[PDB]
């Protein structure tokens, strides 16, 4: 189905993302 | 020749000379920065419309409607690709040259490694890379559409093109093309909407394209010339990948690793790197309204797929024995090109679905999208020329004397694109596509490679960098100069180029050659004596906020709280759009 790959890619993205401000969060400051 | 297509070409000059008219009253073009610069005065809409249209020229039209019809849909990667590399210009790149007070990014590079020559060298490469990735694509797919839409001699209507080009130029400065590239975004939007809508309606929708495209071969394969005999099924065909962004890392036509670093690495180059686009971001008036500029350009980076790639994908459904020929005998009775006819895949859709008013409204987009593009390379081609070349023959020229040498590059800029005009007509089909693909992927990645450790990687010093640039052209030329030796030919004639140097895709090269300039520059860079920080305040990405006093081998970037966080919220809203549009066609 090309819905669920879209969502899927958004849910991996919004993973990345919140790791991102996860890891200049604790990495930076 | 039906009155209400001149009248729409007539309404449509005039509404480009009365927004030149009232920016060229608002704005001062007596001083160097503001006819280069529009006064560091732009807001983020003209920012947003001038990015997209001076990348959106009459080769986004051909090219991607004709790749479409030829390949199916992964040719919106090279515009979708924009969409992530535009937030690197806006939150990376754009910060530190607005804090580094640069009129150009040779300029930057100066002022962050400090020789004479990395300036000179990247100012007479970029006039070179606009030459030949630049005003041949727009010359080229100007003369497609006029050759089959028109008629019209394609060496006099390119002359007159150029020629009203170089008026609209010259007359204002970066003032008045963003404020005209506002209403060419309108205009190319807005038309480009409805020739969408008249190719949709013909094959009967969007289902009708992706059950229909698959089927659409043409019934003519068989040559009368011997030794090219039976066409192969594989080249008359679609491509069972055809509806898929996402194709075969070996046999794929854009292989996705390809398609995804890359062009990341082009479009580094393009979007972040390049006077052409970074100078939109040069003139806003602050960090924000470039940031706010960067997200509408993006969600405008999205819409060729729906107006350029499918209407072209719909051409091949609509007219297969003439978008789709194989036969040469047919290909050059089709269009006068032996090798494809893939390029008259959006100016068919034109001639043949438009009716009487709305003709002359796709030629002011065709026109919108030429005028745009061409004025946007001739000004920052003037800009690159004046403040880097003629500064170096005159440095004590004065801002009256270098905006008349702006006016007369631009003269000279038309007329060497006229002696050009034949050498790029000599690019059969959609050969040429490819070509200005291949060319962007020998010779940017290398600029991108020596951009990214002088924003990210302080230890980087100027032989490094020069010794990368140097380097890197000469592995960019290895596969160029073999290359265009070879040809290209087609599927049906393939070339006999080795397999090794060309197997490999063009996007693949820029992969390998971008770690190998980078890798020259940090091992170069490492043998030789470093720069100190005294001389790096507010050139590199960790000191754009430094307030310390810098020693020279609009400072302060800081926004309200509250738009910053509008804006960034939008970067990662305009992501998600993005990531999920590449999960649907993926
Ligand atoms: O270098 C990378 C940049 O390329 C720009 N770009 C895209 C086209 C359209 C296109 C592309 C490919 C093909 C054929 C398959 C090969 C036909 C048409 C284009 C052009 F035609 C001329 C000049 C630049 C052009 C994108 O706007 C930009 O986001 C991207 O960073
Ligand atoms: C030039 C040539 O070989 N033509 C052949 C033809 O003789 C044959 O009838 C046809 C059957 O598919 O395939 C083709
Ligand atoms: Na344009």
């Amino acid at each position: 189905q090309p819905w669920m790959q879209g969502l899927i890619a958004v849910a991996v993205f919004l993973v990345l993302v919140a790791i991102a401000f996860a890891v200049n969060h604790f990495w930076c400051q | 020749d039906n009155p209400a297509d001149i009248l729409v070409i007539a309404a449509y000059f005039l509404l480009v000379i009365g927004v030149g008219l009232w920016s060229m009253c608002r704005t001062n073009r007596g001083t160097v920065g503001g006819y280069f610069l529009a006064g560091r005065s732009m807001v983020w809409w003209p920012v947003g419309a001038s990015l997209f249209a001076s990348n959106i020229g009459s080769g986004h039209f051909v090219g991607l409607a004709g790749t479409g019809a030829a390949s199916g849909l992964a040719v919106a990667g090279f515009e979708w690709n924009a969409l992530f590399v535009v937030l690197l210009l806006g939150w990376l790149f754009a910060p530190v040259y607005l804090t580094a007070g640069v009129i150009t990014m040779p300029q930057y590079l100066r002022k962050r490694f400090g020789g004479r020559r990395i300036r000179l060298y990247l100012s007479v490469l970029s006039l070179f890379l606009y030459i030949f990735t630049k005003i041949s694509v727009d010359m080229f797919s100007g003369a497609v559409f006029i050759q089959q839409a028109l008629g019209w001699n394609i060496y006099a209507s390119v002359i007159a093109l150029l020629g009203i080009t170089m008026i609209y130029t010259v007359t204002g400065g970066l003032a008045a093309l963003m404020y005209t590239d506002t209403v060419q975004t309108f205009v190319i939007l807005g038309g480009a909407c409805i020739l969408m809508g008249y190719a949709f309606h013909e094959v009967g929708g969007y289902s009708g394209l992706f059950d229909k495209y698959l089927g659409a071969a043409t019934s003519l394969t068989v040559s009368e010339d011997p030794a090219v005999g039976n066409i192969s099924s594989f080249c008359y065909r679609p491509r069972p990948d055809s509806y898929h962004l996402l194709r075969h890392p070996v046999t794929g036509d854009l292989p996705w690793p390809a398609l995804l670093l890359g062009l990341t690495i082009v479009s580094g180059w393009y979007w972040c790197s390049d006077q052409v686009i970074v100078q939109r971001c040069l003139a806003g008036k602050s960090l924000t309204h470039i940031k706010a500029g960067c997200i509408l350009c993006g969600y405008l980076k999205l819409t060729p797929m729906f107006l350029m790639v499918m209407p072209g994908m719909i051409s091949r459904i609509l007219y297969p024995d003439e978008v789709a020929c194989v036969v040469p005998e047919v290909c050059r009775r089709v269009c006068g090109t032996e090798v494809g006819c893939s390029n008259i895949a959006y100016p068919r859709l034109v001639v043949k679905l438009m009716p009487n008013g709305l003709r002359g409204l796709m030629l002011a987009v065709m026109l919108a999208a030429l005028m745009s593009s061409l004025a946007s390379i001739f000004n920052s081609s003037s800009t690159l020329f004046t403040m880097d070349i003629y500064t170096r023959l005159r440095p004590r020229a004065g801002d009256r004397e270098l905006l008349l040498v702006g006016r007369l590059w631009v003269v000279f800029i038309v007329v060497v694109s006229v002696a050009w005009l034949p050498v790029v007509q000599a690019a059969q089909g959609g050969q040429l596509f490819d070509y200005i693909q291949a060319v962007s992927s020998y010779l940017a990645p290398p600029v991108s490679a020596v951009f990214v450790l002088a924003l990210f990687v302080p230890r980087v010093n100027e032989q490094g960098a020069f010794w990368g640039l140097i380097g890197g052209l000469l592995m960019g030329l290895a596969r160029l100069i073999p290359e265009f030796s070879f040809g290209s030919g087609s599927c049906v004639q393939p070339s006999a180029c080795p397999a090794f140097l060309c197997g490999v895709h063009y996007l693949y090269f820029a992969i390998v050659l971008f770690f190998c300039s980078g890798l020259l520059t940090l091992t170069v860079s490492l043998c030789t004596a470093p720069i100190p920080r005294k001389h790096l305040h507010r050139l590199v990405f960790s000191l754009r906020h430094s307030k310390e006093e810098r020693e020279d081998l609009l400072e302060d970037i800081s926004e309200d709280p509250s738009w910053a966080r509008v804006v960034n919220l939008n970067a990662l809203l305009m992501m998600a759009v993005a990531v999920f549009l590449w999960g649907f066609y993926a």
